């Protein structure tokens, strides 16, 4: 399950029908398919860079598979995707691509659709590592193959129900072309997802292909327990549950260090070097220290973790407080999530579950004292109960169980300078809830995406695959300043007469001598902390960053 | 410390604004310098980061023949530190845009981020901004719905979504600003019913028992039945035990 | 043992797709290897240096030539176990070319930076295994 790494073989057709197409300025199916697939690997390199993907080109007059099969071709087998993976791809887009395309791989050349299904289960089989999920899409502008031989009909469709029972998935986006037939037919019983749809007869447009939502260029997949505490709800009766975090922030990958000459990487090796003297030091020869004024406090290694010790690693529940008691301004880290786990503790699920019902019940919320590690100091936590939410599809949202909520301490709570109430009046209270109600928002989670992030991974595409210059990034959390203007009317400037004021805009030089010199004129005026520093640095006296630093050490040394 | 900015709706809707620090988890200001154990001096002590070769080690590979790298794939791409300044996100300065409004309810306490909370107050002594201002968060607090605003701290700073609650008080009157998530931020994971199982259904004397434990430990007593949960032990007024 | 060692096993790390055939350099080397069994005249301990610790076509040279090879890094690591256990013979006074396969154990040490007790805590037994059975020469080791 957890070292499991999802798997997808795409299928993209090769007809004569699937290359030509209406002339106009619409992309050839062909070209569409292989910028799909472009995509598909593009937001799989970024996200999850350890999927399998390969391609298997169907319907080409040459032939490359284990099993020698006439028609089809393995342009590439599973493996991570990678740069160079793209760059074997996009040399088909366009017609220059479609004429190279002809000429290394060709056309026509009626196929079985059954071997080609056979070989895919085989790269499926080749693999020595685990198979979370397999999937097959089937890129087509056509939707019935055959009809003319329902022998070859029958063979497919007994194949495909092998490749379901195996444990494999296909689903074909289909692609639409002019005509008027993209029909449900010789495919229906193959969709081993049977996804549900209205299956209406006359499609007029291209199938599920932008519900790919092309280029989802940021996400890291992963599922793991985080911690595995005990809750102790008194001295001798604990159960244990697992410590999950639901949100967490994103960053970019650490750069790599490279040598310039053979861009290779270059290992580190920290390492404390001698003491002007000579030789290496020990772990047992350097202690920590600090310094206070005049006063030098030397503290062991040990000692210095030693001080920052209170509990055993655990949840030690403390009681129970009303909902109503948790504000909502006091906030410090990411809420974190507890679920019972049944590995240190058997029974644990069970007193779990009648604690959360008998707490959601009451409304209240579970006071305990947090310690994840063995030398963290205590810090209080209000588990909130989060009951069960689930959608009409029976797709879970809001799973069961414990939330975390770090209270503040006193330590962490700033206060306020003092501020004078002032109160607004009726008739623009009204006027901003007009305001408002004309900038109605249903605000989502999958709303908005990491501005930085967007731009820093279409850099590194255009990095990776000389894309000439780097994709542009629509900053979807820019406000759409001159279409809210413009819906918003001129009631803006209503509320601007109401209540702003018509008269409110709302908007080396030196040596020796002349220090010797200076110090009696006692200034040290616009001379410039830049140069405090050079002159303290070039002439090799101790220098800090504070003007008063630099101000008395050259003053008390120069002449005394 | 004073933070000046200005909420801007639309172009043309501008309030002068200062965003005070609030909650924010603060740690210990000093830190442990490493010194030797014979005379008590830091000079001594030298420590230095030394990049090696991977084949048959060597005598030193200098600093000005490094070059960043970034992964991408199997393979790594050469970036550059001059590359990554040139080519990389360019914002507009310290910004408090407003995208809109959302009901407060589409916000829930699980989905938030940041280490800190922002207490949006006012503008300064002028009370001009201030008069629009509360007017914005009366409106808002009379009325439901929330603020979410698009917060910037400088021009480096990367720029971040948020809410925007109105917070009223006998003595003040401000919003609080705390970050929201980005769609790579989130994580969904998939859990096990915890009703619908079968195994660990509690029974009923469980039950009983449970509640009479949750009753007996309760943290707040509703003292003078004046409708006034009087809190007993609260722990967001302890000191940290740590700097103790 | 077998002289066509070189012919069988030097071709493994010649072709591309170095993802599999490690199993079959298993094999190899543990083919070439089950022969040690035999104890009289082996005949062998002056060959095998010059085929597998030689800088021309050696095996512990093969990390050097396998630095590149990441996907050949652990699996070169998985047959130099056996490569590396190959000297637990511990019944022969014989000390032919141990000088250099002395630092040729050192740049093993100094070369992986992964499974570090699986490449190391399996070599360096040539000390306190192999060296140190010593001081009749000793020209560097110390």
């Amino acid at each position: 399950k957890y070292s499991g790494r999802d798997s997808l073989i795409f299928l993209v057709d090769a007809s004569k029908a699937m290359f030509e197409s209406q002339s106009e300025d619409e992309l050839t199916p062909f070209d569409m398919s292989i910028q799909c697939i472009q995509s598909v690997y593009i937001s799989k390199i970024i996200s999850s860079d350890r999927d399998l993907l390969a391609v298997v080109f169907y319907g080409t007059e040459k032939d490359k598979n284990s099993v020698n099969f006439k028609n089809i071709y393995v342009l590439q087998e599973l493996d991570n995707p990678g740069a160079k993976r793209i760059l074997e791809l996009d040399q088909f887009k366009g017609q220059q691509g479609q004429k190279r395309f002809q000429d290394m791989m060709g056309h026509g050349s009626d196929y079985s659709l059954s071997e080609v299904l056979w070989v895919c289960a085989n790269l499926f089989s080749d693999v020595q590592f685990k198979m979370s999920h397999k999937r097959i899409m089937l890129f087509t502008n056509e939707d019935n193959p055959h009809g003319n031989d329902s022998a070859k009909a029958s063979r497919a469709r007994t194949k495909a129900g092998d490749l379901r029972d195996t444990g494999i998935f296909l689903d074909l986006m289909h692609l639409k072309k002019p005509g008027g037939f993209d029909i449900s037919l010789f495919y229906r019983d193959i969709i081993s997802i049977a996804e549900d749809e209205d299956l209406r007869v006359h499609f007029e447009e291209s199938s599920k292909l932008e519900d790919l939502l092309r280029k989802v260029r940021a996400k890291e997949t992963r599922k793991r327990a985080l911690s595995r505490l005990k809750l102790k709800l008194n001295k001798d009766i604990v159960i244990s549950v697992g410590i999950y975090n639901l949100v967490q922030k994103a960053l970019k990958p650490p750069p790599i260090k490279l040598y310039r000459e053979t861009n290779e990487p270059v290992k580190t090796k920290t390492r404390t070097f001698n003491t002007s003297t000579g030789g290496l030091l020990l772990p047992s020869d350097t202690k920590r220290s600090q310094i206070y004024g005049s006063r030098q406090i030397i503290l062991e290694k040990e000692e210095t973790e030693e001080l920052k010790r209170f509990d055993d690693p655990g949840l030690m529940l403390m009681g129970f407080k009303p909902l109503v008691l948790l504000k909502k301004h006091h906030y410090l880290r990411p809420s974190l999530f507890v679920y019972p786990e049944e590995s240190l503790v058997i029974g644990s699920s069970t007193l779990f579950s009648a604690l959360l019902i008998k707490c959601l019940e009451k409304e209240v919320a579970a006071l305990c004292r947090y310690t994840p590690r063995r030398n963290i100091p205590p810090y209080f936590v209000a588990l909130v109960p989060q009951e069960e939410e689930l959608d009409d599809q029976k797709i879970q949202v809001t799973p069961p169980g414990f939330q975390l909520v770090f209270l503040p301490f006193a330590d962490d709570k700033r206060k306020m300078p003092f501020t004078e109430k002032i109160m607004a009046t009726p008739e623009q209270v009204g006027k901003m809830k007009a305001i408002v109600e004309k900038l109605r928002f249903t605000y989502r989670s999958d709303s908005f995406e990491n501005p930085v992030l967007q731009q820093h991974f279409r850099n590194l595409e255009a990095l990776a695959l000389d894309l000439m210059e780097p994709e542009q990034a629509v900053d979807l959390t820019l406000p759409k300043v001159e279409a809210m203007n413009k819906r918003l009317g001129s009631l803006v400037d209503e509320f601007k007469e109401l209540v702003y004021p018509p008269d409110y805009n709302p908007e080396v030089e030196y040596s020796e001598e002349e220090l010797k010199t200076h110090i009696s004129k006692g200034t040290l005026g616009k001379f410039t902390v830049p140069m405090l520093k050079e002159a303290c640095r070039a002439y090799g006296l101790k220098s800090g960053l504070k003007k008063q630093e630099l101000l008395e050490a050259l003053t008390k040394h120069f002449q005394d | 410390i004073h933070w000046p900015c200005r909420l801007t709706i639309g172009s043309n809707l501008s309030i002068r604004i200062a965003a005070y620090k609030s909650i924010l988890q603060e740690r210990v200001k000093k830190t442990w310098t490493v010194v030797d154990a014979k005379t008590l001096k830091k000079e001594d002590i030298q420590k230095e980061t030394v990049y090696c070769l991977n084949d048959d080690d060597e005598t030193e590979v200098l600093k000005e023949d490094i070059i960043q790298g970034f992964r991408y794939g199997s393979d790594i791409v050469p970036f550059s530190k001059v590359d990554e300044e040139q080519m990389k996100y360019k914002s507009e300065g310290k910004c408090f845009s407003v995208l809109g409004f959302c009901k407060s309810s589409q916000v829930q306490r699980r989905f938030f981020m940041g280490n800190q909370v922002l207490k949006v107050f006012a503008a300064r002594d002028d009370e001009a901004a201030a008069v629009a201002l509360s007017s914005l968060i009366h409106a808002l607090d009379d009325l439901d719905m929330v603020a979410i605003v698009r917060y910037a701290y400088d021009k480096r700073a990367n720029p971040q979504v948020g809410v925007a609650f109105p917070h009223i008080k006998h003595n003040y009157e401000c919003l609080v600003y705390v970050q929201l998530p980005f769609m790579e931020d989130l994580r969904q994971y998939m859990f096990s019913s915890l009703k619908n199982s079968k195994k660990y259904a509690p029974t009923e004397a469980q039950l009983n028992a449970v509640d009479a434990l949750i009753d007996s430990m309760s943290l707040a007593k509703k003292d003078e039945k004046t409708d006034t949960l009087e809190d007993l032990f609260p722990t967001t007024k302890i000191p940290n035990p740590r700097f103790q | 043992g077998v002289r066509c060692s070189l012919l069988r096993l030097q071709e493994t790390l010649s072709a591309a797709d170095r993802c599999g055939a490690a199993l079959a350099g298993h094999q190899l080397i543990r083919g070439l290897g089950q022969e040690c069994v035999l104890s009289s005249s082996p005949a062998v301990l002056a060959l095998q240096t010059s085929l597998v610790f030689s800088r021309d076509f050696g095996l512990l040279v093969f990390v050097r030539k396998s630095l590149n090879s990441i996907e050949f890094r652990e699996c070169r690591e998985e047959i130099l176990k056996f490569l590396c256990i190959f000297l637990e013979k511990m019944g022969q006074k014989i000390a032919p070319y141990s000088v250099e396969i002395k630092n040729t154990c050192t740049s093993v040490y100094t070369k992986d930076r992964a499974a570090k007790c699986k490449i190391p805590a399996l070599d360096l037994l040539i000390k306190l295994l192999q060296t140190f059975r010593s001081s009749r020469l000793m020209d560097e080791f110390k």
